[PDB]
């Protein structure tokens, strides 16, 4: 605890700053009080990084291909312009999927228009357009083509809507164009917006006039999850234990038709809030469909969860809720035993990029963990209204962390365990902190769901009882 | 469902059946996927000649590269001298990736920075977001240099550096004898050899270019060595090792080892090692100049030869056998030491090693990709071995370099069923690997899905990947390894002859089927 | 038949159908071979837990052992010494055998001489031979020494060497100054390891028993180090590495890494390095005397403490983190010398390799054989890791060693469910792996045909092998590797970290089935 | 052809040895002269190796379990003694067996009384029959035991004839007792004299009385053939391939049934003279069965022994014969065309025991490669009088050569190529000269037929012609 202490460290921290960035950093750095409810008057968000920082942060590219578009297995997405882009995202994060890959499925694939200095300085159309023939030649099985531009696209005057119209027509081919450029936007998270605009204005109304798929009353489309380790999998499998039907998965594992199939579901399930509620929002404004976020990390929410979902639909659903909920108790409750011990009274620190510094405080305390801090790269001023109440009392919390300022307050609050991105994990591993990745699970299977929940457990009590921890310091020294 | 005192992951809590049930229902009711006949026939056409052809008929599609971009190759050279932040001027995207990249192959920290240009900059350049970022990143991060690349944002809006730099020195935004070199590194234009190149060329012409007047060839009794484009820890190693064993003054440029390899006691350590600005500013007056890998060093060439007047020797990458003879001798001929007897020695141990592995090593046809300098050390090596490469591709090869490769192949009766490729990705291998099946590949983790898919063909077809090269995500700490000198040819050597009996001793192990051939000794 | 282009050796030219006819033929109309489902029946039979209860009650029988006998232990202490001709009185089947195993192993020459005893000596003794041998191959082959050590035969009928030697000088067929130290070497006793410390102690004594008067302990400021029986060069090459590195003075003694490992420049050496008799003269003048593997060296440790008067420290065999601390910790104290930063940032390395795989080693459940000092560093450094050691097997282990390693597993929670086996074969090991089913073996060569065995039970069953240990015959150029020290510890990380990875590629590897776990990044 | 030069250099080479050893080592060196057919007149062998000289040969144990027992796969061969013994020649030879290793074939395996000092000093009879019940016990698809002694079982009182007797009679099992002590002999020959006396002392004989197996008249056995690489298979399919039965084989993937329906064969093909001539005798004038010798090593040998064999049978046999040679004609001609130019004009030096320096001449004339130096290490003078005729004049014949004797002679001559053990491999390579493994053949499987040739001439290809003998001598030296 101690508020007047973490103040004094936000404001020593802040003294090593030049006075426009210092001014800047302070509005971006806080501590909590669960009572206040507009974040707004507390911290400030959703800005642009401060220069030579160091920032986490990715770009709307990352946002756009790598986090919404990359997953669905079906469509080729086409990174247009020149190689880096596409070879460092390539495969990068774990959006599981069933396929064979190459033949129907191209999720881990990488397709490239590869510019060189010709295609700078005459343009990209001619070739993007005999891209999109090489394409339909090598690969038939294709159900759709996405184009998602790189920083030079926006940079040249480039026309990709145009040539995705034309070619589209002329293939009888969904061509879905993203104005995803890296320059747009602070963060991945304006990356989102725009693939959420792409998604309403390409491929989601092209079943308007259709009404040959046959509704159920108990039609809901899971909207936000990315499968990461198979998560989606996990979630599934208990909405299908509860009697409903899941007819589209957005977007881990999702394949077009899903998305296509979205307008037809009577309930939107929204996991990831901060990706998604673009189009959520405007599936319900254009065609009725209530929509509800949920949370499936830990024992506690997942049944809360589970109850408030079987609360919209009628009683059989409520009874084959308490019959999920029932045939899952002695499970979670037998992992709570084993390893609750051994984690009780520890602290975490977690820095992640929207949604998931607060989703998963919850299952993090059903082990008995304490946050004491947390923090985003890119959320919005609605994201720390929902985080400020899950959080405790003097506890840290803090937007668009620089490296500098992080592993100052690690330093100062010394935590048991740290959750972040890959970059901040060999910093903390030399400093002798176990070190958790957040974003990719440390390559671990479903942190979702009563299955999850379990993998996690285990996964937290390895890392911070791991004997190596013991061992930085030489016995001589 | 889980079993606590079992718990499973992903792998293989999806294998149970109630997630089965799931699945299938799921692809049945709402994917439209195509039946798994035509799946399959699409598939077989895929590993076919006449797919092959129309795979290399492509001209505007590129397919799993296998290159980068320039600025990932300047932020590697940076990280090279001492107490340097590497800073790319440009959007922050860029940064955040080639540090995910560089962290998963090396497992260690990357420190680089970026100055976030946004699209405000877009239209009136980047030079309020220059300033800024380098007080900040003085301020912040203490570094005694900051060596600034470009990402293709920066270099399509034509931001000039120069210009940028110097006016935040006229400004008071940081210190007028702070060094801040410089280099355009386009993301279009190359790879991310190109870029440490380009890098590593602005340093020392930074560093250099003004001050040539004092400057004597070979006064201070060193020879200088540019290791280029480097991702083994071994090599840097192995290279300052055997340059101590001779007795040989040397002065390596734009070497990380320490960086990348820090101790993990209870500290983080931002900065550890480098080439110092002294070293860099004294290089003018050693004996010689040797660049290890010359086929990504042609701009240093040039300016090491048209300025320091240093007259770079024409060597090839110090690889194999005969190529580290005559690294080695040429060192001798240009310092004036004796090669010592514990080289000797060594030389010798290996000569004994490739006469212990001759006969399994004979005759094995491999695919490889890779940096051209790695590629064409390692042909070279296979050829000595009586090995065959079959399929030699380079993303990122010339056609000099190719007319290299193809007289070192016309040199040895092994090279005779060999095809070069340049330009050509790992999509085209693939095709390759299925209708000219070799035994082995050799190239990054990239090449595990090309082997997935052999084996989707048949167990007879499997083609399985020998990871060699950059970079290596799946393994854990094969960044050590060596592959320059006697000990690479040696830990090469091992790799290779042990790939190839483990596969044997795979395909022998079947009981009363194969296993009469599962021999205890090899 | 053959395709000239393309020929078929045993595999899989039998695989061909016209073979495969040809062999059914004959099993049907010759072998009498039991039914197939008989033999499937007895298999399965054999791999349950009743069939391990009646495999555990075996009293007579040995199946598959993991020692060797005496003299070869014996052999290779000798062949630590300068220009020492190891000389086996005896049969000499015996040294044909020795020579044939060392040379599959290390893949060199080994030099030995049997005095070829015969039925005729069975009754008159070995005398006549022993005067012959030691006269022909000191003509001959030119040794400065001549280490004699005994086969079973010449100790069953209790050939006396000491009077042989001695009647062998007083006729004249050898010098009364030539060196002829000799060791009673009985197979029956013991095991190979004991072989060699009978013969360093027999080496040690003739050197030293009989001068003691003039010898001060401290003297020569040295530090004695006795390696006990090692097959990997490397170990040898660290110890020697740690302790220059200290700037610690030591004598090593039965070094043979420079005669295992002679160039292949166009001469045969048979001789090369090797303590020489001045140091072992000299040895009792040392501040102290280290042993490496205290747990076949009890009678060298005997010798040592009575007649030298050393206080031979408590030392663990320098293997893994902690043993590897003790062990310098120790030296410096002895010495006086501080530990340098250069092994500092050493074991700071290692813990950061151990930070990074810990995920992956985490749980992993080993079963593992060799010998007694091995074995317990591999055990410690299993634990250190977070791996579970469940079936621990030493075939030639005592009482005293198995209760040390109790307490070692008891110190740990990764100890829980562990067993150690002594006096076990591995025919045992087949049971035990069957019934409690770990993840990997790691053991020698031998145990690649238990992974045959459960990959035919079934692959949700099979048991990979993790080839450390002696000996390696089936895999190539091993011998080079480390086991000791931080270097030790960090290759042996390495190894099992990426058998781990690989082994799970191999799971992984399925199109649309489990190609789901297939990641690029681990 | 400088006979006068090879007879100096076997004098240089015998100045150093001491005056009885010289004695000796003389008579087992001479220079060969094709017309003298009584080898007695020049070469002494068989007798005593001396003692401190690096002998390369092993002792009767060897002899006998290593060579003729061992590849009995249905039986279980127990070592008889302290561990060493059977653990050193543990799956060292490669004789291919097809089988369920541990249930029905233990080839691989080493069962082994493992003595003790106890054992030593109050015998080990009453260990040998707990020990068989154990082996009963464990193994109950085995179809016999042998035990073969080791050095300490004759020089301690052990009788284990009658607990193989007793134990026999008791469980209805063939056990047969081999007397192969170590330090009987002076090699491995007299290992295989024992071994073949206790095979027709225990397993030949007892279906004498049996006639319920049905003969032909095209009835042979191959004997002496170990199948090295499948070395037997390879001779089997031609005899197949010529319209012969083969009952039985031995002892390469032999069984106990075939040895004892051996005596009711028409013809007995004995591949190794050395190691089974004896039973092939005790065959002639029990049975009446004759025998005769032949020779797979090459084209040349191959149809010489087919027509040969053939001959022995009636005409169908021998037009099956002209139809073998004729279909394998263009094969091995291919061969030959391919490999003959790059081996043309070769020197060999060959140094292999009782039957393979004369046998595998043939094949390397084939070649066109001259062998300079054929020597034995175990050989009798029989062997040496047909070595006479194959080997050419004026070259160098070797009875148990030392270690400084073939090291010297090697020197001098210079061949091109080195056939021999694994003992000399690493010795010759440093040197600077090629060497083939003549024993194991390298690991590569077989040598011997139409098949075996192709194998043959491609690994003599392959190590001589191999890059790496061309860079011993560093640059700067
Ligand atoms: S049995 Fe003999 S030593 Fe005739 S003991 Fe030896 S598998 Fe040799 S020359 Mo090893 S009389 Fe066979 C032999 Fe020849 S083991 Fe093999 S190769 S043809
Ligand atoms: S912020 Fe984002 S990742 Fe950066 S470029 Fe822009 S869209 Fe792409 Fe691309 S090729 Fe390399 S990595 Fe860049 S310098 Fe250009
Ligand atoms: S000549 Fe032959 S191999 Fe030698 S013992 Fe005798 S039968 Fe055997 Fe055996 S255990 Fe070791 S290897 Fe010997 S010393 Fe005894
Ligand atoms: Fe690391
Ligand atoms: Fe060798």
């Amino acid at each position: 605890m101690s508020r007047e202490e973490v103040e004094s460290l936000i404001q020593e921290v802040l003294e090593v700053y030049p006075e426009k960035a210092r001014k800047d950093r302070n509005k971006h750095l806080a501590v909590n009080d669960p009572a206040v409810t507009q974040s707004k008057k507390c911290i400030i968000s959703n800005k642009k990084s401060q220069p030579g920082l160091m920032t986490i942060r990715g770009c709307a590219y990352a946002g756009s291909k790598g986090v919404v578009w990359g997953p669905i297995k079906d469509m080729i997405h086409i990174s247009h312009g020149p190689v880096g882009c596409g070879q460092y995202s390539r495969a990068g994060r774990r959006n599981y999927y069933i396929g064979t890959t190459g033949v129907n499925a191209f999720v881990t694939m990488n397709f490239t228009s590869d510019f060189q200095e010709k295609d700078i300085v005459f343009g990209g159309d001619k070739k993007l357009a005999k891209l999109i023939d090489e394409v339909e030649t090598l690969f038939p099985l294709n159900k759709g083509i996405s184009v998602q531009s790189e920083c030079p696209i926006g940079l040249i005057g480039d026309d990709i809507e145009s040539v995705s119209k034309v070619k589209g027509a002329e293939l009888s081919k969904t061509i879905v164009p993203v104005r995803c450029e890296g320059f747009r936007g602070v963060s991945q998270s304006l990356g989102h917006h725009i693939a959420n605009d792409a998604v309403r204005d390409w491929v989601l109304g092209k079943r308007d006039e259709d009404t040959t798929f046959a509704s159920t009353p108990y039609d809901v489309a899971i909207i936000g999850d990315y499968n990461i380790g198979g998560d989606a999998w996990s979630s599934r499998i208990l909405l299908e234990e509860m009697g409903l039907r899941c007819v589209a998965q957005w977007s881990g594992d999702g394949s077009i038709s899903e998305i296509e199939l979205t307008p037809k579901v009577k309930l939107n399930l929204v996991h990831c809030y901060r990706s998604m509620n673009y189009i959520s929002r405007h599936m319900e404004e254009k065609y009725g469909i209530p929509w509800m976020e949920y949370n499936f990390f830990g024992p506690t929410k997942t049944i809360e969860s589970l109850r408030a979902i079987a609360a919209k639909f009628d009683e059989s659903i409520q009874k084959k809720c308490e019959e999920v909920i029932a045939k899952y108790k002695p499970e979670w409750e037998a992992v709570v035993a084993k390893y609750r011990p051994r984690l009780e009274g520890k602290r975490v620190m977690l820095y992640i990029g929207g949604l998931r510094p607060r989703h998963v405080i919850g299952a993090y305390e059903d082990l008995g963990m304490e946050v004491v801090g947390t923090g985003y790269e890119f959320a919005h001023n609605d994201d720390y209204d929902r985080t400020m109440k899950e959080m405790g009392d003097s506890t840290l919390l803090y937007d668009d962390v620089t490296g500098y300022e992080f592993e100052e307050f690690v330093k100062r609050i010394k935590p048991d365990l740290i959750g972040s991105g890959i970059k901040e994990k060999f910093i903390f591993q030399k400093m002798g902190i176990p070190f958790r990745e957040m974003h990719s699970w440390d390559y671990s299977g479903p942190y979702h769901g009563f299955d999850g929940f379990a993998i996690f457990a285990r996964d937290m009590d390895m890392t911070l009882n791991n004997p190596c921890w013991k061992k930085l310091q030489a016995p001589w020294e | 469902s889980q079993q606590v005192d079992k718990i499973k992951a992903s792998y293989p809590l999806f294998l149970d059946q109630d997630y089965k049930d799931m699945l299938a229902k799921k692809r049945d009711g709402f994917e439209e996927k195509y039946p798994q006949d035509k799946i399959d026939e699409v598939f077989q056409w895929t590993t076919t000649k006449e797919y092959q052809e129309l795979n290399f008929q492509r001209e505007a599609l590129t397919v799993n590269p296998a290159k980068a971009c320039q600025p990932l190759g300047a932020v590697l050279c940076a990280l090279g001298f001492e107490k340097t932040m590497p800073y790319v001027h440009g959007s922050q995207g860029c940064v955040a990736y080639f540090r995910s990249y560089f962290n998963r192959h090396f497992r260690e920290p990357v420190s680089c920075v970026s100055d976030s240009m946004t699209e405000d900059a877009a239209v009136f350049g980047g030079q309020q977001n220059m300033k800024d970022g380098l007080q900040n990143c003085k301020a912040t991060y203490k570094p005694d240099m900051i060596a600034v690349s470009t990402t293709c944002m920066a270099e399509v809006i034509g931001d000039d550096l120069n210009a940028f730099i110097n006016n935040s020195k006229k400004e008071g935004f940081i210190p007028d004898e702070f060094p801040v070199p410089f280099a355009h590194t386009p993301s279009f234009v190359g790879s991310h050899v190109t870029g440490w190149d380009n890098m590593f060329e602005g340093i020392a012409r930074y560093f250099t270019l003004k001050s040539m007047d004092d400057k004597v060839v070979g006064s201070n009794k060193k020879i200088n060595i540019v290791p280029g484009f480097e991702t083994y820890l071994g090599n840097f190693r192995v290279i300052k090792r055997m340059l101590s064993e001779m007795g040989v003054g040397y002065s390596l440029l734009s070497d990380p080892e320490e960086v990348l390899d820090t101790p993990a006691d209870g500290q983080f350590r931002m900065y550890a090692g480098g080439t110092t600005q002294e070293e860099m500013k004294d290089a003018p007056n050693a004996l010689n100049t040797v660049l290890l890998q010359p086929w990504h060093l042609e701009k240093t060439k040039k300016f090491v030869e048209g300025t320091w007047k240093h007259e770079v020797p024409k060597l090839n990458i110090p690889m194999g056998l005969d190529w580290t003879d005559e690294f080695l001798m040429k060192v001798s001929e240009i310092s004036g030491q004796p090669i010592p007897a514990s080289l000797t020695k060594e030389r010798g141990r290996l000569v004994d090693m490739m006469t212990d592995s001759h006969t399994w090593l004979h005759g094995k046809r491999f695919a490889l990709w890779g940096d051209p300098d790695f590629v064409m050390g390692l042909v070279k090596f296979l050829l000595e071995l009586g090995c065959e490469p079959v399929h030699i591709l380079c993303h990122n090869g010339n056609k000099r370099w190719k007319k290299a490769v193809d007289a070192i192949l016309a040199a040895s009766p092994y090279g005779k069923n060999a095809t070069v490729y340049i330009g050509k990705d790992l999509w085209h291998l693939r095709s390759l690997v299925f209708t000219d099946k070799p035994d082995f590949m050799i190239g990054n983790s990239y090449g595990k899905f090309i082997q997935r898919d052999t084996l989707h063909k048949g167990k007879e077809f499997e083609v399985p990947l020998i990871r060699i090269g950059f970079p290596i995500f799946d393994r854990h700490h094969l960044h050590r390894s060596t592959t320059l000198g006697y000990e690479g040819a040696m830990q090469i050597l091992t790799t290779l002859v042990n790939s190839i009996l483990e596969r044997l001793d795979e395909e022998t192990r079947g009981m009363q089927a194969t296993d009469y051939n599962h021999d205890l000794v090899r």
